[PDB]
RNA sequence: GUGGUUCGUGGAGCCAUGGGGGAAUCUGGGCGGACCACCGCCUAAGGCUAAGUACUCCGGGUGACCGAUAGCGCACCAGUA
RNA sequence: CGAAUGCCGGCAUGAGUAACGAUAAAGAGGGUGAGAAUCCCUCUCGCCGUAAGCCCAAGGGUUCCUACGCAAUGGUCGUCAGCGUAGGGUUAGGCGGGACCUAAGGUGAAGCCGAAAGGCGUAGCCGAAGGGCAGCCGGUUAAUAUUCCGGCCCUUCCCGCAGGUGCGAUGGGGGGACGCUCUAGGCUAGGGGGACCGGAGCCAUGGACGAGCCCGGCCAGAAGCGCAGGGUGGGAGGUAGGCAAAUCCGCCUCCCAACAAGCUCUGCGUGGUGGGGAAGCCCGUACGGGUGACAACCCCCCGAAGCCAGGGAGCCAAGAAAAGCCUCUAAGCACAACCUGCGGGAACCCGUACCGCAAACCGACACAGGUGGGCGGGUGCAAGAGCACUCAGGCGCGCGGGAGAACCCUCGCCAAGGAACUCUGCAAGUUGGCCCCGUAACUUCGGGAGAAGGGGUGCUCCCUGGGGUGAUGAGCCCCGGGGAGCCGCAGUGAACAGGCUCUGGCGACUGUUUACCAAAAACACAGCUCUCUGCGAACUCGUAAGAGGAGGUAUAGGGAGCGACGC
């Protein structure tokens, strides 16, 4: 669901809080897969390399394991789901019968309880992973990996997810989030199941702060600007632009096109997105 | 009103300091100026 | 160097008023530990020391005509000696 | 593709060289202002080498130089207050 | 040289002029002295008192104390001083830093990059007002005091002795260890009564010898007991993990126990006992001292925002690190070693004065400005750190004395009128707390509600109901309900204290901005749409390495326009 309330604010009469209720079961994270000072900071060297970021509330960082080929063939049952300040999707505290400790993003209908595990004789099941070539294909999984051994890439926002198409030699066929069609190696490890808590996009912030607990600082658009500092600055009195539409350090933005040209990547990625 | 002399010996020390002169060619080049021209104070004179 | 460590006796209404008990004050080198006091004032005046306080004593800015200056900074050294026992040098 | 020279593309050689191609050992190879033939000059892709020349913080000797608003910012406890 | 709003210096004019720095405020009698409205004392008077009192951090650097002093500095004066000369003055194992820890950041073995200079950067190191760590109450000086002295109480090292044990890490694990809001039960600080203990004294001006008036009736305290709380399960087997070295931790299984107990740790009571101990009177220029008692040192009540603390609940924005500490074992070593007693020793460096909402700091000044944290009593007003008065303390603002003009400022009142004023009701006034009635369009059903509009408000006596603490009784606190009556022009009798409504424009709303002429219909904003990005992402910085994006991955990022919501 989502949280509503009654208008007994401004702004109260539109925010909506998410629904914690697959998450519980735990609050206070595992002090030992999460130690880890969380190094906050909205740009590089001193300088500010990303606009409008700041501020925000306190985190500390879940280390979660984007690459379950370590643990091959022992099995671990899912202790705890758990929230994470830093993503989208929830994660799940899992146990290993190893004993070792470990923290998944939270698939769809994973519950606690459950048991997972990784490896080529995986049982096809939510929450296990295995590499790609040895997934049903028309299966639908999250946490692909995009080249073998180099870690969790694809699929990982709330509520996300890819499904094989088909295979082809060494590859097999994605498609991802976005629409597009993408080859992916064989050996590429990808846990079944789509990512979970897909309620995350409908909540509404319903105001200035929030905004602000999330870490974003006010976005001012380049007509509220002077023309020093921006291509859409100055005019007389609001001004509609000046043709055309770019950014404030001068790139075209409706339209043109970014992605490298000449990139090796290409080849591999049949389609292109939704429209 | 709040004026621009706000005293702070440690900010002194760390931003005009011998040891921050001597970090950077820049701040060598002052040192080199200030004794040449016979400066009685190399540096701001500041202790604790 | 034992008696380079104790410069010399301090004399002042205040300091007097330590002899009653075994406290006897002294202007030592700026450097010196209360430690290396002890045991320079032991073999100096032939004593047990029992207690050491110093403390440190900047020094008076003066002026004589336009010439301004500083006068030397000084430590202070109260020695305590071991139950009845005086620094004969030091009474009277 | 450029720099150096009096040479700013010029008929542009010579000396350096970032790129590409890439030899020969005196029956060799460079130069004499495109280039060619004569006649000549010189031996590249290893290094070293006093003296004559430059300067003046410092010491001295001189002045049709100053004489305390001058002369060094400072004749004085000044790169100070 | 006569000129350059010339340059350096000197001296004029305005001028005995404006000023002398908050309108909190003065008067007098003594004293000192060559001279003081200005220094000292005494007595009156006024001001501050969520202070204009006290304490800490920063900053300042002897401004501290004292003796001689008054040229100058002090907006006047000066015998006085934050001023001149000189002499004194700052005492620590336990307070704050350092012989500890890590934070952003900084630095930087390896390593990367760049014509040079130099830019990065893993481990490490540095880095504090964060974590760690053993002292409380008194007394003394002209000037220091958890530092000196006194009482009581602790901490680490080292050596010896005795008794225990697998002892042994810079490695492993636990622990340190963390948010917002609201909160329980106990306490403590703090405060208020007391007909009750102690106490110099006082009955004035009609009365009162009165439960009369006035002052004080505390503080610290080991072990051991008490009371409140916090932290914690205990066993026994397996054992792929904690870059297996573990008896530890982590996982599995079952013999117990399970709003606990027990063991522990804090807080507070009490505790051998040590200390403190008013008013008033006497001594004293000064500072104080006797005092005044062998001082009493007890009882109720109120009560924290503080302690027990790592307590509980709820919520979303999901809330440092590392060492100390416990534990595990590696090398080693087991005639070492660690651990507990008990004795005898050891325990360095720096700071410590003084000012500190200010005349000593930042503003050229003894500047009406600025300056972080803690304490900040009593009575009344519904409450409070608000307002009025006052304790303690501190001050009356470092020129005065007169005069009773115009005019200026700040303030008070006003006949009849009542916005006729004027760009504009600008300004000022009106209204103002609390309680009870009672409130319209419209609406997103929360609002508009303090809508408006009224009524009540003091005091005396009678009766009566609830609760808190005691004990269920009295007291003492805390909220009420009903009656009669009294007096003023007036009862939130003083101070603090909305004027109301109707209708348009513009933005939704709270918010942000041109520090020193513009706070707005401007920026922002939740929300909507377009567009780029397949992750060595796009974009940003940078020559480069590298870094931000992000230890993120399409319900993400970047850019752009519009700007809740309704159609
Ligand atoms: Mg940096
Ligand atoms: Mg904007
Ligand atoms: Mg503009
Ligand atoms: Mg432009
Ligand atoms: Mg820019
Ligand atoms: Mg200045
Ligand atoms: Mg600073
Ligand atoms: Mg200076
Ligand atoms: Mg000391
Ligand atoms: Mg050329
Ligand atoms: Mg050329
Ligand atoms: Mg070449
Ligand atoms: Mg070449
Ligand atoms: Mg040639
Ligand atoms: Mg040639
Ligand atoms: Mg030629
Ligand atoms: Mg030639
Ligand atoms: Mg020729
Ligand atoms: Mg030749
Ligand atoms: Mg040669
Ligand atoms: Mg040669
Ligand atoms: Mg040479
Ligand atoms: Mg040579
Ligand atoms: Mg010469
Ligand atoms: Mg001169
Ligand atoms: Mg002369
Ligand atoms: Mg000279
Ligand atoms: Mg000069
Ligand atoms: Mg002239
Ligand atoms: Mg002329
Ligand atoms: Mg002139
Ligand atoms: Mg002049
Ligand atoms: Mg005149
Ligand atoms: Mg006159
Ligand atoms: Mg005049
Ligand atoms: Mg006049
Ligand atoms: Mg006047
Ligand atoms: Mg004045
Ligand atoms: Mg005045
Ligand atoms: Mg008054
Ligand atoms: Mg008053
Ligand atoms: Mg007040
Ligand atoms: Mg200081
Ligand atoms: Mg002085
Ligand atoms: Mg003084
Ligand atoms: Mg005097
Ligand atoms: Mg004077
Ligand atoms: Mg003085
Ligand atoms: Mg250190
Ligand atoms: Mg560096
Ligand atoms: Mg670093
Ligand atoms: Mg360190
Ligand atoms: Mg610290
Ligand atoms: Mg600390
Ligand atoms: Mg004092
Ligand atoms: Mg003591
Ligand atoms: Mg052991
Ligand atoms: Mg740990
Ligand atoms: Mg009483
Ligand atoms: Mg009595
Ligand atoms: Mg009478
Ligand atoms: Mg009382
Ligand atoms: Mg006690
Ligand atoms: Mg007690
Ligand atoms: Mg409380
Ligand atoms: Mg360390
Ligand atoms: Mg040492
Ligand atoms: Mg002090
Ligand atoms: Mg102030
Ligand atoms: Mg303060
Ligand atoms: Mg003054
Ligand atoms: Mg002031
Ligand atoms: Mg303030
Ligand atoms: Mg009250
Ligand atoms: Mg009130
Ligand atoms: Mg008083
Ligand atoms: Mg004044
Ligand atoms: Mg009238
Ligand atoms: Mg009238
Ligand atoms: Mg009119
Ligand atoms: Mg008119
Ligand atoms: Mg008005
Ligand atoms: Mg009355
Ligand atoms: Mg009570
Ligand atoms: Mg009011
Ligand atoms: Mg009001
Ligand atoms: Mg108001
Ligand atoms: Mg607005
Ligand atoms: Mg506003
Ligand atoms: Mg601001
Ligand atoms: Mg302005
Ligand atoms: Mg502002
Ligand atoms: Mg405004
Ligand atoms: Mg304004
Ligand atoms: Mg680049
Ligand atoms: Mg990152
Ligand atoms: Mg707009």
């Amino acid at each position: 669901a989502v949280k509503k309330f009654k208008p007994y604010t401004p702004s109260r009469r539109f925010m909506t809080v998410a629904d914690f209720s697959e998450i519980t079961k735990t609050e206070p994270e595992k002090s030992l897969v999460k130690p880890l000072k969380k190094t906050g900071g909205r740009n590089n060297q001193g300088r500010i390399t990303v606009r409008f970021r700041g501020g925000g509330h306190k985190r500390l960082y879940r280390i979660i394991d984007f690459k379950r080929w370590d643990k091959v063939g022992i099995p671990a049952k899912v202790a705890a789901i758990e929230y994470d300040p830093n993503r989208s999707a929830r994660i799940a505290l899992l146990h290993y019968v190893d004993g070792e400790k470990r923290y998944i993003i939270a698939p769809d209908g994973l519950q606690v309880g459950q048991q997972v595990v990784a490896g080529p004789d995986a049982p096809i099941q939510v929450g296990n992973a295995l590499p790609l070539r040895f997934i049903p294909v028309g299966t639908v999984v999250h946490a692909v990996e995009l080249e073998p051994k180099k870690g969790a890439k694809l699929a990982r926002a709330a509520g996300t997810s890819a499904q094989i198409q088909g295979r082809e030699g060494d590859y097999v066929i994605l498609r991802l989030p976005s629409g597009e069609l993408r080859k992916v190696h064989g050996e590429c490890y990808a846990t079944v199941g789509a990512v979970g808590n897909a309620d995350h996009k409908n909540i509404v912030l319903g105001k200035a702060g929030r905004s602000r607990w999330l870490g974003r600082r006010p976005h001012v658009r380049g007509a509220a600007m002077n023309p020093v500092d921006h291509p859409h600055g100055g005019g007389e009195g609001r001004a509609p632009r000046g043709r055309p539409p770019a950014s404030p350090w001068g790139w075209q933005t409706k339209g043109l096109k970014t992605r490298k040209r000449r990139k090796p990547s290409s080849r591999f990625i049949i389609a292109r997105r939704k429209k | 009103m709040k004026r621009t002399w706000q005293p702070n010996r440690r900010k002194r020390a760390k931003t005009h300091g011998f040891r921050a002169r001597m970090r950077t060619p820049g701040g060598r080049k002052v040192l080199k100026r200030r004794r040449q021209k016979g400066r009685w104070r190399l540096t701001p004179a500041v202790r604790k | 160097t034992a008696y380079d460590v104790i410069l010399a006796p301090v004399l002042s209404e205040k300091a007097y008023a330590g002899f009653a008990e075994g406290k006897y004050t002294f202007w030592v080198h700026p450097k010196a530990t209360k430690t290396e006091i002890k045991n320079a004032v032991e073999t100096a005046f032939k004593v047990k020391v029992v207690k050491v306080n110093t403390l440190h004593v900047r020094g008076k800015k003066k002026r004589l005509g336009r010439y301004l200056g500083k006068r030397p900074d000084r430590k202070k050294a109260i020695v305590q000696v071991a139950p009845g026992q005086k620094i004969e040098a030091l009474e009277g």
